[PDB]
């Protein structure tokens, strides 16, 4: 955020002078990662069991 | 260090111009030829 001063009236003092600020901003990402199983069985059991 | 910076301050300032020139006619006359149109009464410095 910017910060805002009460400056006071001054032609020549360190008062007086509207001092500067700044917004700023930064990057967040959504980086897409992989998760994953592999499920090996035998054709055979498949073939024999009562269930899909 | 004399520096003032008017909108860091909050500040303005009237500019404030004029151009003027000026000339004086010595010239002829029916008198002669470099004739001055001015004289000059000057203070007294006497000590009386």
């Amino acid at each position: 955020l910017p910060e805002a001063d009460w400056v006071g009236e001054s032609a020549t003092d360190p008062e007086g002078v509207i001092k500067t600020s700044k917004v700023t901003w930064a990057n967040r990402t959504l980086v897409a990662e992989e998760v994953a199983v592999i499920i090996p069985v035998p054709e055979a059991v498949i073939d024999d069991a009562t269930v899909e | 260090d004399n520096q003032i910076n008017l909108a860091e301050r909050d500040m303005v300032a009237l500019r404030l111009k004029a151009r003027f020139a000026y000339v004086l006619g010595v010239s002829a006359t029916a008198m002669g030829a470099n004739k001055t149109p001015v004289g000059v009464v000057t203070p007294d410095v006497t000590p009386p």
